[PDB]
């Protein structure tokens, strides 16, 4: 009863502390640490957290980042249906973020363009041309402002031109960091309670 | 939420 | 080949008109701003290569365009057609914050101005319910903006267009203030095309 | 759509 | 914009009408109709519904019932992990209902006992003895009031006694109906708007 | 073998004590009720076979037991130890509604009595915050119960134990009212064991 | 637990 | 929500 209220409070503190450390690892390109921290958070989810809309946003972000971090591994499946590559799965999470964070198409569009682009190109690098075409056609926009990129890609899949500048100039690292940038902007900048108490406590000590 | 980590299998 | 040359020229062209768009906006020549804005809109579909400088210029251009049409509540800049121009400008400001990697402190005062204008303009045009929604959606989470919103709420509740807050609101001052904030994040360089024109003016 | 110009019209709700 | 607000309203009316028809089919043991209606609702979920907590409850119920209806088919998997038989998956949905509907252990207990019992016994009927044992041990309660049932079952798995009264007297139909009874009690009894307009409209006509 | 005979006897025993538990409760002999309640509690772990009649009898027995201990806010009938006895009784009433397939109309007046008692008893024992939570959790969704809850809220807010609503609340009348509702859903039959006892009284 | 008797004690919050 | 219908496969 009370013991569960108290556990809830701690669990949320734990969750927020690790989320903060997960973003820091991600920002520092320490993806190994990111994944391990991600697993700790995954384990905490079966426990009572209560309600904060702060954690749902928190969790939607982790969700998207987790899929983006494993984006270059087409052996991974974050979904019921094996079909979905991690990035395709990231697109779906982004759509959930749009709806839940009540964001406009214009705001989510830039992010999305980057994820769709990355999804197609990673498939192309693995010469999963057929898969790249399907992803391109279902997701890719046909906007007048993206039609050239879409045509280049469609053509690259055509000739299987893995040597095309579009493919060679693609930086997954930059892609990842830009995505973190965007997702990060829908979160508060505060220091999680535990890190605060850890900075205090840690300086009780000395010498 | 739903899953952070993947399931293996693709 | 002659197709990487296009990308280079499209950039000079885009940066030239950007320079003239700001000049116009800064002179309150909004008619000229709009005409120039449309040239830039047509150019967007053409290959511009990618350059951090043009990506920032059109975010600013996007913000200014919504602000310039801020009083036309009949204009829709978004798929979600219920969004008023200034509401759209708020979002562009958020994308600018994110993309220009600006701190909240740097952006917050400017965002407040746009939110305030969005509600007040709606009020002056008698769109009371809309003003109410914008106020509730954008000004309720800010403790730093308490007596402005409770004042606006009562203004909306009593339909007091005569209230000093509404009567003394200057949209011109707002526009110019927004330009100054936006310009503060841009290079000062004279566009290449204007430089060459001034030269061609030497001899002839 | 890094659209600079309006996409269309909005239905004012004035009166 | 507005068009999406309006679609939302209709979608919720559609969802509620079919939920109502799904329960009626279930109550009438017309599981074929139930499944088809379930698929219609599954399709609507990708669409905008908005917020009503009324639909979340609605959906959690459909979720549990859907798993219970396919309870005798151990080839079905409603989960990420193939391991889970439908009923095991129902237990998980019930736990979600408890938390979300903020129900007490005493209230959810009876339902749960029935689902756990059914899960074990269906595995036993298919002579999935090992599976039945694992389910028994992980989920089954050890309460003093259920220990005899647990021992009988453990023994039945022992001798593979599919002829034991406990196995032979088990009625999946009665189990299903009792579960509907319980889940139904956390929902309002009202007539969905569309059926109301359908009763009116339908009686404009005549002769 | 002699193990299906146990199930049969356990039922007679259980139904006999149930009959005596009600008699006791109906006579306000709560001490006797409790002693008998404990015999039944010990019997529950034994095989009773399954019979719709015993399943209903102990739901009623569960409700009465929580109601009898309703004034002891120090008693916990639930894993969730914060739940007061009457809160627990509300839940048992809901399980009775579901399991006895009763209409909302049949149960609603009785549920209202228990909710009201739960808040008032908490109030009389000075557990104001608790009373507040119960009131907010159980009486806010009912438009049919408006001035009772706003009256209770003000009573809680001012700690007015002197208010007529609190001073004139009779827990005894409440208990007896609950028994009558619960009994209305039970068979009237004389338990088999009491019948045989009365007989043994013939000859001897 | 179709428990008839209390499982234990509650912490009153009176005063 | 999450899935009403199953995925096939067990």
């Amino acid at each position: 009863a009370g013991e569960a209220r108290l556990e809830e409070a701690v669990n949320r503190w734990v969750l927020k502390f690790y989320f903060h450390e997960a973003l820091r690892a991600f920002r520092g390109s320490r993806y190994g640490d990111f994944r391990q921290i991600r697993d700790i958070m995954q384990a905490l989810l079966v426990r009572p957290l209560g309600k904060e809309h702060t954690v749902s946003r928190l969790l939607r972000v982790m969700q998207c980042l987790s899929r983006i971090e494993e984006g270059e591994n087409l052996d991974c499946s974050f979904d019921m249906e094996a079909e979905l590559t991690p990035l395709e799965s990231a697109i779906n999470v982004l759509e959930m973020i749009k709806t839940e964070f009540t964001l406009t198409e214009a705001v989510v569009e830039s992010s999305r363009k980057l994820v769709k682009e990355a999804a197609v190109i990673i498939c192309i690098k693995n010469k999963e041309f057929e898969k790249a075409s399907k992803i391109l056609k279902k997701h890719m926009s046909k906007d007048p402002t993206t039609q050239k990129l879409r045509n280049d890609l469609l053509n690259i899949i055509r000739e299987k031109n893995l040597a095309h500048p579009v493919i060679q100039n693609f930086s997954y690292e930059t892609f990842q960091q830009k995505m973190l940038r965007f997702l990060e902007s829908h979160l508060d900048d505060a220091e999680p309670y535990l890190l605060t108490m850890a900075k205090k406590a840690l300086k009780s000590e000395s010498a | 939420s739903f899953n952070l980590a993947p399931l293996g299998r693709r």
